């Protein structure tokens, strides 16, 4: 299973910096990367970056290199294979061209050639 | 090298490469009528007892003295519909055994006769 | 700074209350503990009892039955009364200042301690004699003399001890030798005191005896000369 | 109570052991007592001594159980001859009413001293009272033991004598008296009366006659 | 896509189970009651393997190592008492008096001097002997006649005076094919999924210390102070407090006792308390009033996390029961102390020098399981003084909330040390699909 | 830079084939292609990863193929819910998903 609920769909004007949450359930939070992808209206869907909810290792697209901040906090064990985690993400030099719906998605597998691939997605959040 | 049971949380494909590290710890360790003697001796008999129960099946399936043997019974998908990359690069042996737990006694059956008939065919073939 | 003076009758009949007093001089009375001790011939020192600073009593079980120790803090006078006196009760009765010591061996909270008493300053003692025999004053006679010369007086036939003798009402003190008395078979003591003196002083420095025997209330004096 | 003798030589060090051992932690007092005199406290706590007592008097402290209460007289002298008492207090025994047995210290090695005999004839007022008494006065001798013998002329007389047992003087020597009582006739009728005092090996005599 | 069953031997998979655990002890050689000389030696390199990415669920209140250790300690004691001398001839009529008096009014009867006729090494001869007995080992009859406490209820056996009761580390190990699972989470409640898990062959060195109310010489929390219970909302489930800072406690029996060997019979000697050399004092324990105040202050803060920041809780003394329950009972240097703990839990805590504890001594200690067997502890000579850490407590709520200590069930002591450990069996056979086929 | 089909469509029963290609920086033989079914503004869905392997539960009607110069996504036997936009990914193990332009069917 696994379900990734997201934050609210609130709006703010340029220059600011907003944080969007992603609360995971039904799967081990530490076993799969967390990926964030944006569907801008005036552009094709753009992969922003993934981080490891285990190794803490991050990797973003160069179009977001010095403007984004993606973090996670430790998981809460529920059963031997179910945890509850959270994943946070912000943008710095933000304008109104960054408008769109934002998603969080966990990785596909935990080994192989398609480990981090966004497999299980969230509900999306409407922005400015 | 993670040690005995070191890859117990690692993927089935990963743990399957360190099988000797569990195999050699299966009857060794540190194991008068005193209470400690009555205790320590039945700990000695219990280790050899369970060890030969597993080796007997390993022999009755035609896998004596090998940590990975391929068989001839096919995978009835009702046991587990999951795919290979979904298994070896995703699940751990612990949760796998939890899923396939009911069908092990069934699988242990066709493994028993697939060898007992294969032994019978190589005896017909060697009669020429 | 603190001295002590006993005071006694010298004689008490068999079966009668023996009364004594002790007057402290120099310190307060209701501030310290005070003990009574008596020494009879042969028997060692005997602790009689003691009184606290807050004037609590505690008597030796040897004679707890017949002893009452009191105190009068109007002055510094402490008393003793001993009922049903018998012959064995004749002794030299001392009183002394007992000081309380607290010996602590374990935990004071558990009461692992005890109190010990010790008498640090003592009186001079007072002699009392138990005898149904009556009192009697002495009969001092002169012992005239004849490089040095000696002269004395013959305090004859008194009962009981003691008898105080001094020469020249207290002036003559060197060379005096007062000898212990003599219990004659008649039952009454006899004492003699002499003083060695330069031979030339015989004329005419008067040498006057001074005999006191308070049990009979008979103060006497006499002179000597060749 | 009963008395324990102890004899130490002069100059040596007396060690007076307490007659009753202690069952626990102890608070022991030492009193010095010469008969016919007020006792003086030597040591009140196991080792503490009041003022006016020299350093030659010492008592053992109670640091560990097992030590025995012993009074130590260092450099003994003739003035140390007395009864010594051990007032023993401890944790396990109750109220120490008794001062305990007395240890009578006699110091040896004192120098021998000869008597000072002085005889007196009966006084006139005594003879006036029809009673005659001669008084022999012996003093300043050591050791304190003398024999007295009265002699009417040459014949001996023993009826009428009354002699005092020796008694210590403040000079640490002993003194004694004796009184020959007699009728005033057997004083005049005899030639002379003599008091013979034998001390240690020698005898000494003073005589007097009615004149 | 042709998938076939592939057999694997040696797969890292286990399941919870129950097995007989054997003991290991370090080399130190007389012989202690725990028969640690009869245990295998421990490896000086206690190999611990960390199980990365593993989270197992623990439950110290359904654990079996505790229930197994509890029976081992009992069996070890029955084994040790078996060859020692029976004291059934000692169940006679005792003519007892108080020992030396002259102090506190009603502690003279705390220990008695007792004369009694006793068997000798010849059948037709008797001997009148005496012995010092504590008050808690004898009862009156009603005259100065007394009788051992156990004579109407149980039989009596004196401990072979060579075996020492000083507890020493025990290492519980699992047989081959099994494994011990350690939970290494520093905020572990005792129950629930433990995120940090490691496997060990044997547990650490566990001293089988039997104490009451206060848990002595145990393991320390690495952070905070942890409170543990099955159902904390249930007032009939004891609370197991575990400190992280040990509060030292100094206990002593000052009376210099003496042992008196008494020939009860042929080859049978009875060791009686002969005499008390020196003073007769009181046995007691000190704990620093400052530190016991502080560490009792970190107990109440973690207590509020289940009862409310505004709620006010208080500590009282034991509400009664058997002697071993109402007192900090334990063994110090050989003799069994019973220290009144009123001066330790007597404090009410609101929203936002040292103390001394009078102890008494028994030597007729009986069994907390079946009544019918009781031990005489032979009197230890000299002066007793042991210095120990208080590392935990055993409290009890009543239902403002009040907490009083207690607990006379031995296996609560073992849970305070075995909560981290879990026994599982290995199942090295695993089947899975692969694209490989035989021949 | 990873261009896919402009647009295509069919009818219930037949098939469609969306393309996906680009220069030697985005495609192909040295990179893996994944395909996503993505309704506009809502939760997307993985359908194919590393060039033909389909995610769990994906109906066997969906198929992936990869030539040396362009990857394909076959959607046989169409059904109503397939009216969607489809994007292709280009990715290796240690990088990110370079998405494609788009294709509505
Ligand atoms: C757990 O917790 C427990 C509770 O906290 C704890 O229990 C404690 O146990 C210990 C030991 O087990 C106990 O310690 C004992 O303490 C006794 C009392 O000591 C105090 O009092 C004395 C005397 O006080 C009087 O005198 C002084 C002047 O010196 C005055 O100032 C006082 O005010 C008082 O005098 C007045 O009051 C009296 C009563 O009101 C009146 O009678 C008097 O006229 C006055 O009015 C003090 O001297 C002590 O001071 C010393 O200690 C302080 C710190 O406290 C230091 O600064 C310094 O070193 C001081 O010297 C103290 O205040 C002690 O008596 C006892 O020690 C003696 O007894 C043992 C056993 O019997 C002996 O082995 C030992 O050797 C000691 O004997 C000596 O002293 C006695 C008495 O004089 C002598 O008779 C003996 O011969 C020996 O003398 C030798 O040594 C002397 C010095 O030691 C020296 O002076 C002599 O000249 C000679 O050389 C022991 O130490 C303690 O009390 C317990 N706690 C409590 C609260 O009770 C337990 O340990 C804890 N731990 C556990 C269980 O593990
Ligand atoms: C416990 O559980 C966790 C969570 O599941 C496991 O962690 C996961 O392990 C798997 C395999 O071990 C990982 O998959 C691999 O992912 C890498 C991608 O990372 C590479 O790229 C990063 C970004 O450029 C880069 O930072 C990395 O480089 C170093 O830096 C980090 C800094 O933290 C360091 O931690 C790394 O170890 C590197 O040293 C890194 O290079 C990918 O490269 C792998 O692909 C290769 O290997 C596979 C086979 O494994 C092969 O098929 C490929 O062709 C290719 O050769 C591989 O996909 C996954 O990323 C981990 N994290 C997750 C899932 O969140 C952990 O292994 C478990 N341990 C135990 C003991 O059970
Ligand atoms: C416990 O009670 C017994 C009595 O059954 C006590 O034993 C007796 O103790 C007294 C006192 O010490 C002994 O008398 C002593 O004898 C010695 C040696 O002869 C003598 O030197 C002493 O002066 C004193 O008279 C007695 O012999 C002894 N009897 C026996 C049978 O032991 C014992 O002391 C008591 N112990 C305790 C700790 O209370
Ligand atoms: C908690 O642990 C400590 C230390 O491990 C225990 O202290 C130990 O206590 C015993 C008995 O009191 C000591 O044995 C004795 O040692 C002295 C040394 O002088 C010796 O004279 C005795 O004959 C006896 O052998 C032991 O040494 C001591 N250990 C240390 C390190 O001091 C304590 O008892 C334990 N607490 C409990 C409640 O068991
Ligand atoms: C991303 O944002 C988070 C906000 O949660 C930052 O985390 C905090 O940053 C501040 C500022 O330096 C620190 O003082 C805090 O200790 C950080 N942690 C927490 C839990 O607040 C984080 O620093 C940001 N990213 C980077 C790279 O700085
Ligand atoms: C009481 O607790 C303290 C603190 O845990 C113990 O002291 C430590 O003891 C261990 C084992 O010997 C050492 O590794 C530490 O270095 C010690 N630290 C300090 C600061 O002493 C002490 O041993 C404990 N005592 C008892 C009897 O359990
Ligand atoms: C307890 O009492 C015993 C004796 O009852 C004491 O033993 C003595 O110890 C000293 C040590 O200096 C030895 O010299 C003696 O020979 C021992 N005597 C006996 C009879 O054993 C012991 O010291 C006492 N212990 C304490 C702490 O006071
Ligand atoms: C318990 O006793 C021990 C030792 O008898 C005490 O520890 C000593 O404390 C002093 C402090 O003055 C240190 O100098 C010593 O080094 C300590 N000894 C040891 C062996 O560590 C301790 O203070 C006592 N505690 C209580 C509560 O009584
Ligand atoms: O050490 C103590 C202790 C410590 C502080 S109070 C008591 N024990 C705990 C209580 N206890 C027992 O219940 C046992 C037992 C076994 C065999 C015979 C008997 Cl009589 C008793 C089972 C051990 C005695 C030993
Ligand atoms: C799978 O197993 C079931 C029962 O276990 C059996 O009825 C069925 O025929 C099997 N299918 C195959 C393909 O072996
Ligand atoms: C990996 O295994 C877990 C365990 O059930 C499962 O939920 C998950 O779907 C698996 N991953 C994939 C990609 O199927
Ligand atoms: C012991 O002492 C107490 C108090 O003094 C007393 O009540 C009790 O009767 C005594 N017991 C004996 C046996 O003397
Ligand atoms: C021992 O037996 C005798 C009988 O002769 C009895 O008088 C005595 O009281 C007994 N001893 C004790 C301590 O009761
Ligand atoms: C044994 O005697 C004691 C004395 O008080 C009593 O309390 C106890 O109940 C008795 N035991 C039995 C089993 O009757
Ligand atoms: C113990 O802690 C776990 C950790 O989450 C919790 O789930 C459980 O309810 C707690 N139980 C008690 C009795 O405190
Ligand atoms: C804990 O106890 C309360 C009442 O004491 C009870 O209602 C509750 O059900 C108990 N908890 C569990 C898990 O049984
Ligand atoms: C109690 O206080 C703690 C302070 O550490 C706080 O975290 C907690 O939220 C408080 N709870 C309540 C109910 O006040
Ligand atoms: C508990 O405290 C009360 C109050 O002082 C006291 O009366 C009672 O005896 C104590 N009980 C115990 C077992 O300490
Ligand atoms: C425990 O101590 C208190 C006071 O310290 C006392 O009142 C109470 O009686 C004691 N308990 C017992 C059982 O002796
Ligand atoms: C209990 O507390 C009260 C109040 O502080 C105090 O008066 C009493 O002495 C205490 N008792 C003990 C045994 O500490």
């Amino acid at each position: 299973q696994g379900q990734l609920v997201q934050s609210g769909a609130t709006t703010t004007k340029p220059g600011s910096s907003v944080k969007i949450s992603c609360k995971t359930s039904g799967y081990r939070f530490n076993f799969y990367h967390i990926n964030w992808i944006r569907q801008t209206a005036g552009r094709g869907p753009e992969w922003m970056g993934w981080i490891s909810p285990y190794s803490g290792d991050k990797n973003l697209a160069p179009a977001f290199q010095d403007r984004v901040n993606m973090t996670t906090d430790t998981e809460v064990p529920v059963t031997s294979f179910t945890s509850t985690g959270a994943a946070y993400m912000e943008i710095r030099n933000l304008t109104s061209d960054d408008t769109g719906t934002y998603f969080c998605a966990k990785g596909l597998l935990r080994d192989g050639s398609s480990t981090w691939l966004p497999y299980l997605w969230g509900q999306g959040t409407l922005l400015t | 090298f993670l040690g005995f049971l070191g890859a117990a949380g690692s993927t089935m494909g990963a743990a399957s490469m360190t099988l000797t590290v569990q195999a050699r710890n299966l009857l060794s360790g540190i194991v008068k009528l005193t209470v400690w003697g009555i205790k320590q001796l039945q700990a000695r008999v219990l280790a050899v007892e369970r060890y030969l129960r597993d080796q007997q099946l390993l022999g009755i399936w035609g896998c004596s003295g090998k940590l990975i043997c391929c068989t001839n019974v096919p995978w009835n998908s009702s046991w587990s519909n999951r795919n290979l990359s979904e298994i070896w690069d995703n699940m751990t042996w612990l949760q796998w055994d939890k899923e396939i737990s009911n069908y092990t006694q069934i699988i242990y059956g066709l493994l028993e006769e697939s060898q007992n008939q294969q032994e019978k065919n190589e005896q017909d073939l060697l009669a020429l | 700074q603190v001295q002590l003076q006993e005071s006694g009758p010298g004689l008490v009949k068999p079966s009668e209350t023996l009364s004594l007093t002790c007057t402290v001089s120099g310190g307060s009375i209701s501030n310290y503990y005070w003990s009574w001790i008596r020494q009879s011939p042969g028997k060692g020192l005997e602790w009689i009892g003691y009184i606290s600073d807050s004037e609590s009593t505690n008597y030796n079980p040897s004679l707890k039955s017949r002893v009452i120790i009191s105190v009068d803090t109007s002055k510094n006078q402490l008393s003793l009364k001993l009922n049903s006196v018998t012959a064995a009760d004749s002794a030299i009765y001392y009183c002394a200042r007992a000081q309380q010591g607290k010996r602590i061996y374990g935990m004071v909270s558990f009461g692992e301690f005890f109190y010990y008493y010790y008498m640090d300053v003592w009186g001079k003692g007072t002699t009392v004699t138990v005898s149904s025999a009556s009192t009697k004053g002495p009969s001092v006679f002169p012992l005239a003399p004849s490089g040095t010369a000696a002269l004395g007086c013959l305090v004859k036939d008194y009962f009981p001890e003691p008898v105080t003798v001094s020469w020249n009402s207290g002036a003559l003190t060197s060379g005096v030798h007062t000898f212990p008395a003599v219990l004659q078979s008649s039952g009454l003591y006899s004492l003699s005191s002499v003083v060695t003196v330069p031979s030339s002083s015989l004329g005419t420095q008067t040498y006057i005896c001074n005999v006191n025997h308070k049990p009979s209330n008979t103060k006497v004096d006499k002179k000597v000369e060749p | 109570s009963y008395v324990r003798p102890l004899s130490v030589a002069l100059g040596e060090t007396a060690s007076i052991s307490c007659g009753r051992q202690a069952l626990g932690s102890r608070a022991v007092q030492w009193y010095q007592h010469r008969p016919g005199q007020a006792p003086i406290l030597l040591i009140y706590n196991n080792q503490d001594r009041p003022s006016g007592i020299p350093e030659r008097f010492s008592g053992t402290p109670d640091i560990n159980f097992g030590t025995r209460a012993t009074l130590t007289i260092s450099g003994v002298e003739a003035g140390d001859e007395a009864d010594y008492y051990c007032h023993m207090w401890d944790s396990r025994s109750g109220f120490s009413w008794s001062f305990g047995g007395a240890t009578r210290l006699t110091v040896l090695g004192q120098p021998k001293a000869a008597p000072s005999v002085t005889l007196f004839p009966p006084s006139s007022e005594e003879l006036q009272a029809n009673k005659a008494t001669l008084v022999c006065l012996i003093s300043d001798f050591y050791p304190g033991a003398v024999t007295v013998a009265w002699k009417a002329d040459s014949s001996p007389v023993k009826a009428g004598v009354e002699t005092t047992t020796p008694s210590k003087q403040s000079n640490n020597k002993y003194a004694a008296s004796s009184y020959l009582s007699l009728t005033p006739m057997q004083w005049k009728m005899h030639k002379s009366y003599s008091c013979q005092v034998t001390h240690e090996g020698s005898t000494v005599e003073k005589t007097v006659a009615p004149t | 896509e042709n998938l076939w069953v592939t057999v694997y031997y040696g797969v890292p998979v286990w399941k919870d189970a129950e097995t007989t655990l054997f003991c290991a002890s370090d080399a130190k050689a007389k012989h202690n009651v725990w028969a640690t000389h009869a245990c295998v030696p421990t490896d000086p390199n206690p190999q611990e393997i960390h199980l990365e990415n593993v989270t197992e669920e623990f439950n110290m209140w359904k654990n079996n190592m505790v229930e197994q250790m509890h029976t081992d300690i009992i069996s070890l004691w029955d084994q040790s008492l078996k060859p020692c001398v029976k004291l059934t001839p000692l169940c006679v009529t005792l003519q007892c008096t108080n020992v030396t008096n002259a102090i506190t009014d009603d502690m003279r009867g705390e220990l008695k001097n007792c004369s009694f006729n006793m068997t000798t090494e010849l059948r037709d001869k008797k001997q009148k002997v005496y012995s010092l007995f504590y008050r808690l080992d004898v009862v009156q009859i009603n005259n100065k006649e007394y009788r051992l406490i156990n004579c109407n209820t149980s039989a009596i056996t004196q401990a072979c005076p060579k075996v020492s009761f000083e507890p020493i580390p025990i290492h519980y190990c699992a047989p081959a094919g099994f494994a011990i699972l350690k939970c290494k989470d520093k905020k572990f409640n005792g129950t629930g999924p433990c995120p940090s898990v490691s496997t060990v062959q044997c547990t650490h060195g566990i001293k089988p210390v039997v104490s009451t109310q206060l848990l002595l010489n145990g393991s320390l929390a690495e952070e905070e102070v942890m409170i543990r219970s099955e159902n904390i909302t249930n007032n009939a489930k004891n609370i197991l407090v575990q400190f992280n800072t040990p509060v030292q406690i100094n206990c002593t029996r000052p009376n210099n006792n003496t042992r008196k060997s008494i020939r009860i019979g042929p080859g049978q000697a009875f060791y009686a308390t002969g005499d008390i050399i020196g003073d007769i004092r009181q046995a007691h324990c000190n704990v620093s009033k400052a530190t016991w105040n502080e560490t009792l202050g970190k107990v109440v803060k973690q207590l509020r996390k289940h009862f409310g920041n505004n709620t006010i809780i208080r500590f009282a003394n034991s509400s009664g029961g058997d002697l071993e329950v109402t007192t900090h009972s334990f063994n110090c240097g050989g003799e069994f102390f019973y220290c009144n703990t009123s001066g330790l839990f007597n404090s009410t805590w609101i929203s936002n020098d040292s103390i001394t504890l009078p102890c008494r001594i028994k030597q007729i200690i009986n069994m907390w399981q079946r009544i019918g067997q009781a031990m005489y502890a032979p009197p230890i000579q000299g002066v007793i003084r042991c210095v120990s850490n208080i590392t935990g407590l055993i409290l009890t709520r009543d239902g403002t909330e009040t907490f009083r200590p207690g607990g006379g069930d031995m296996r609560d002591n073992w849970r305070s040390e075995l909560y981290k450990y879990k026994v599982v069996k290995i199942e090295p056979l695993g089947v899975a699909p692969t694209r490989c086929k035989r021949r | 830079v990873l261009t896919q089909s402009a647009s295509v469509s069919g009818s219930l029963g037949q098939s469609v084939t969306i393309s996906c290609t680009g220069p030697n920086s985005v495609c192909c033989s040295h990179k893996s292609i994944s395909w996503y079914q993505w309704p506009p503004g809502r939760a997307p869905t993985l359908i194919i990863y590393e060039d033909n392997e389909r995610a769990p539960g994906i109906s066997p009607r969906f198929s992936g193929y990869k030539s040396y110069w362009s990857a394909y996504l076959t959607i046989s036997d169409l059904r109503p819910e397939d009216e969607t936009t489809y994007y292709c990914c280009s990715y290796t193990h240690n990088s990110g998903c370079v998405f494609g332009t788009g294709t509505k069917v």
